[PDB]
């Protein structure tokens, strides 16, 4: 029995051991009791504020969107302390842990930004914390394993599977089964069981909260439509929360479509896998016949997993959010385009929300569209990587 | 049919526990899996708890992680398990056999296929270890419509409302788990809590077979004196295999060795 | 002849060749037009808010006070676009160059901070950039050529003297000797001729404007001193200059001390150095007994030249502002203590006023003092050398 | 001394203009140095403009660079260029003699004694490269109380209110800008603007010398014929000597060449 309920639709649960149902019913209790009460508000937001530096700006493109019917605003995570909106919900999260009189955080990384966040409000707030991250990704996002260890993190690689996000989520879950007395499991995503996906709902929602106004401010009407990347689901249901119950507003989520859906080389889930039950809860992922779980590819770690958040299944499956997908090709066309022509470096994870956003432009000049792109994080972790594929390729 | 009713009525009988070995169905490959299990039986199993193999066994320490990779390496699917199973039961008709599932191999297809090919290949019981109580409910029912005895965990901190969730919900035998974490022998658990034991009998659960961690004679004796049914002893047993992989004479000579004197703890 | 006071007592000036007046001139004149223009002023303050993300939040450390009678608050400049306060004049003097109908853009970099202002900025508007970057801060400041090259500026390696900011602010110079009909020179801090030191500090000095009104907002009263790092000027100018007039608020600036100022390694001219006529100003420099310039040396490539910005030289002559310096090592612990401590990354520059605000504490810790350092920039360009040395350091 | 008004005087009645080579003084050591200049003095030279060794040359290219570093590789200090200004001079009594001088050496140990120590050693004139005549007043007085001519620079987009300032303040020689840039054979100038040349024998200025840029005798004759008195050329004749380091007799041959030729061309 939970206080909260833990779907939607028929998506989400509780999909975990036994053992670990008293720490998740634990963690709901503090979560409900810290929702109402005054102080922790204050206490998050205070940090919100003054540490982390919100309210983010909302940027207007002024050359990108240069002679079609296209107003296109970025919503700056970016600019977040630690460099992507994972910073919000770890901020939540690290003082719901000291709440409940933990002393020790686990986390899982992919881009590494959660990592970093973890890290960082670890170092705040006096917890000692330890990141599993894949092997693959501690190459491929280096710059944030420096960061993470320079601020006194353990960072573990996870050489098991395909070395990405899944294998780093599955040891986390393996150490919190057995530490969960001392340890909170800091879930990076909108993902797992209940009640993450709502406690990292709740503690995103204030970036479509800050849209909402900031955009109300500016236009004096609310967006045709916002549109976030899709990796677990945190950045997308942070801004798509409030705007959910405005039914003219479109909420477009973009997951990565890596080279191509027909090379099954990809992380789209939601729109090309099938619902299974994995990572503590029931929600669509990539999977074999047999039902074995698939190793995902994006060329973006934050967006490499093969499944997705279950109230992003929910959304689509009603019809109140749409999904489409972004290869890495078209993900480095955006990347690059910003970077050059308006002098922001963003995440490769948020370049697949920037894509669609571009690629709906371009298709149709000439529709007056007025759209938000979350851009969900800072591409410094990327630049290695980005250089490294712009010259085999020859540029 | 009734195979751990009658399996626990004799061991009543004859005053001792159960020792019930674990491993992977198709580890190292499939005939040498076969042969295996073949050897457990004749050293004295009581019962067998089988795996099938899992791309990510997120209850599963290193050991039977591997274990689950070299299945896989022998391209070991969930239906030659099923065929493997039919060939034990085969040879062995009143050994009660356990499945160690997780539930997207159970959910895949359809819930109510998955039971009812387990009993038509005679499998008695089905532990499905990340689906706890809470959403229990259609496979519990799925199971019991074919005649599969749903196995259920007793964690050393249940509850009162949870052990009497699991002594209604269960058969076959109540799961009782020696510790938190994974599964693996170098990490061994508490001594068998008796207050558990004893409310479970209150409640009139399933016997209570206590696992992970088990991994000496020592340990499988605590656990009977402690009012246990018996224990289960998995990761002690995949070392042997892993270990001995070249050498399969030796394998099967020290996994003999091995269930014969963790049975004779059982006596208890 | 000029409009506004080019000397801060005997400091300052317009040591140029004759060619090169003309366009000083005219800088000054667009300058002094801009100021008085409601226009541009709200196109500045609009790019500032909206695009850069101020104002930057003022974060309470509470950990690495513990114990002592400090209370040490830090100016988040490094949650500016761009990673440091280089950002905020950048914007200013670019609407400049547009202003006097410039193309193209010339700068210096050491950091590379300035240089990353510079392309983001030249990306946004539509200007040309060309960046000069000695050949060693190319290598210890990497991160930071990638990220000018991917917005599209032209990053040219000086190899010539010591291969740090003083040979690529010669460079620079001499490009613009030649090219200043058609290029704005983007210099990066509040030294060179006038009207540079002015206009920097103007595009500057919301850093204090900011301070003073958050520290009147959180503790009824003003700072016992405000603490920056000194390269060539700029960030300590931007904090100092709104509590110039407030005769209670401590000024003080931090030049870097490198190996330790009996080596001659070091970067300190306003307090070891004598004066001299360099880079288009008189103002304390590091010399020779012939009147050679020398080449200075820090661990952070910021701080690395010889000279100083004229009006600290001034506030220094008649005892305003105070000057001090910190070494590589008490700067290297600074910098660990703050990401261990505080969860914050400091750019290794605002990591040498860090390491004096904790000597001040540290020193006299029954003291009450309410402080403000100057947190310039983040470390992110500097992970990769400070790993490298506490590696070799053995620790 | 009146050593330029004599040398100009001279030129006038021959109905000549001057050439005036540039070098670095000890490039590339003290005696090769000096050598060079009695080679130039040799060819035809009119004048001479001689560079101090500086550590940051900012209205210099690469060539001129390159000479301030070989200089130094010699360990050439401004000390030791005024021990050669007083052996040059003790040669060659009439030649006119002018310094190319960066700010900070002359203000290093005092203004004042740095013109004196110019008029000691027989200096005529000194042009300081980074000072504009709107902060000249300190080096121009101290110039002129020690007798030597203050060098100031009319660049190519000077107002009238500049080649006013440049007339008056002015002595031996006004410098005529070729073009905007460092100093540079690759990059030519201009042809000498008629106009500034015309103002400032309006304003009585002292006679004008194009410089930068000029590499070639045409360049030379084209100065000349624009009504300038002369012309002075100085990575031309560096690239000499760059060019001939491990050749020093093929050097000095190939400067007697050169000068000898723009000397012709000044004729004109
Ligand atoms: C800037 C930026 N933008 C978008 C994303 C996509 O994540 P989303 O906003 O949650 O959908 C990331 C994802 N980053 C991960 C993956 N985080 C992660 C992803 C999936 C499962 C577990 C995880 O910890 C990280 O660990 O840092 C990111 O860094
Ligand atoms: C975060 C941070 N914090 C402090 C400093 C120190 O510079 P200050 O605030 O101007 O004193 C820098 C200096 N950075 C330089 C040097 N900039 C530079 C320095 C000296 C001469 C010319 C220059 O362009 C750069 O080019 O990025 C910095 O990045
Ligand atoms: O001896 P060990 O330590 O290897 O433990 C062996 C256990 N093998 S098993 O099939 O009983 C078994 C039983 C339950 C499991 O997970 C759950 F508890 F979450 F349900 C996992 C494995
Ligand atoms: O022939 P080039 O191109 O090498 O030019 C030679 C010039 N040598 S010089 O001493 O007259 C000379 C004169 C003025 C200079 O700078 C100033 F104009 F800013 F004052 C620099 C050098
Ligand atoms: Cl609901
Ligand atoms: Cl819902
Ligand atoms: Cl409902
Ligand atoms: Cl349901
Ligand atoms: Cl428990
Ligand atoms: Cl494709
Ligand atoms: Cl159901
Ligand atoms: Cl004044
Ligand atoms: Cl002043
Ligand atoms: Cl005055
Ligand atoms: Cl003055
Ligand atoms: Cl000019
Ligand atoms: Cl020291
Ligand atoms: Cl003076
Ligand atoms: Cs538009
Ligand atoms: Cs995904
Ligand atoms: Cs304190
Ligand atoms: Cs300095």
């Amino acid at each position: 029995t939970t206080l909260l309920n833990p779907y939607f639709g028929e998506f989400g649960g509780m999909y975990v051991p036994q053992i670990l149902m008293p720490a998740l019913n634990q963690l709901e209790e503090a979560f409900v009791s810290a929702q109402k009460d005054p102080e922790f508000q204050a206490q998050f937001a205070d940090l919100l504020k003054n540490y982390a530096g919100r309210p983010t700006a909302l940027t207007k493109c002024q050359n990108i969107t240069a002679g079609t019917r296209t107003t296109l605003y970025l919503k700056r995570e970016d600019l977040l302390h630690g460099g992507a909106h994972k910073t919000n919900q770890v901020l939540g999260q690290a003082l719901l842990a000291k709440r409940m009189g933990k002393s020790e955080i686990i986390a899982e990384t992919g881009a590494g930004q959660h990592g970093v966040a973890s890290a960082l409000a670890s170092a705040l707030l006096g917890l000692k914390c330890r990141i599993y991250m894949g092997a693959k990704d501690v190459e491929r996002q280096s710059p944030n394993v420096f960061r993470m260890r320079l601020m006194g993190a353990e960072v573990i690689p996870v050489h098991s599977g395909s070395a990405t996000l899944k294998d780093a989520c599955n040891e986390a879950l393996r150490d919190w089964s057995g530490s969960y007395e001392t340890a909170h499991y800091m879930l990076g995503t909108a993902a797992g069981p209940h009640p993450y996906p709502t406690i990292v709902r709740e503690f995103q929602r204030m970036i479509g909260e800050e849209t909402k106004a900031q955009i109300l401010d500016k236009e004096g009407r609310l967006p045709d439509a916002v549109i976030a990347c899709v990796g677990g689901g945190s950045n997308a249901i942070g801004m798509f929360a409030d705007f959910i119950n405005d039914t003219s507003v479109g909420l477009i989520g973009v997951e990565p479509g890596g080279h191509g859906i027909e090379t099954g080389e990809h992380g789209a889930p939601l729109k090309h896998g099938r619902v299974g039950i994995y990572f503590g809860m029931k929600a669509p992922m990539m999977q074999t016949a047999d039902g074995q779980i698939e190793e995902s590819y994006s060329i973006s770690a934050g967006l490499d997993f093969p499944s997705v958040g279950p109230q992003h299944a929910y959304l689509n499956s009603i019809g109140r959010a749409d999904y489409v997908s972004i290869t890495d090709d078209e993900a480095l066309e955006a990347f690059k385009t910003l970077c050059r022509h308006e002098g922001i470096i963003p995440a490769l994870e948020s370049s697949h929300a920037l894509a669609h956003a571009l690629k709906m432009m371009r298709e149709q000049p000439e529709k007056e569209q007025l759209l938000v792109v979350n851009l969900s994080g800072r591409g410094d972790k990327d630049i290695f990587t980005v250089h490294d594929i712009l010259k085999a390729r020859g540029e | 049919m009734e195979r751990y009713e009658n399996l626990f009525a004799q061991l009543n009988d004859r005053r001792e526990g159960a020792f019930v070995p674990f491993v992977t169905l198709g580890d190292p490959g499939i005939e040498q899996s076969l042969k295996i299990i073949d050897t457990l039986i004749d050293a004295g199993a009581d019962a067998l708890e089988l795996g099938v193999p899992f791309s990510d066994p997120l209850a599963d320490g290193p050991t039977i992680q591997n274990a689950n990779l070299r299945a896989f390496a022998a391209g070991v699917t969930p239906a030659q398990c099923f065929e493997m199973l039919a060939l034990i039961r085969e040879k062995h008709p009143t050994i009660p056999i356990g499945l160690l599932m997780y539930a997207n191999l159970v959910f895949n297809n359809g819930i109510d296929a998955f039971y009812a090919r387990c009993e038509q290949v005679g499998v008695d019981s089905v532990l499905v270890a990340d689906v706890p109580v809470e959403e229990s409910a259609p496979f519990r029912q799925a199971a019991l419509r074919h005649n599969i005895a749903p196995i259920f965990i007793c964690p050393p901190n249940a509850d009162d409302d949870l052990l009497r969730q699991v002594a209604s919900y269960g058969r076959g035998y109540t799961y009782l788990l020696s510790r938190s974490g994974v599964t693996g022998a170098e990490n061994r658990g508490a001594l068998p809590l008796h207050h558990l034991i004893e409310k479970l009998k209150e409640y009139h659960a399933a016997p209570a077979l206590q696992g992970f961690g088990i991994s000496s004679p020592e340990q499988v004796s605590a656990a009977v004196r402690a009012g246990a049914a018996g224990a289960i002893s998995g990761s002690a047993i995949v070392k042997i295999i892993e270990k001995n992989l070249a050498s399969p004479k030796q394998m099967l000579a020290e996994l003999r060795s091995f269930v014969s004197a963790m049975k004779a703890a059982s006596r208890a």
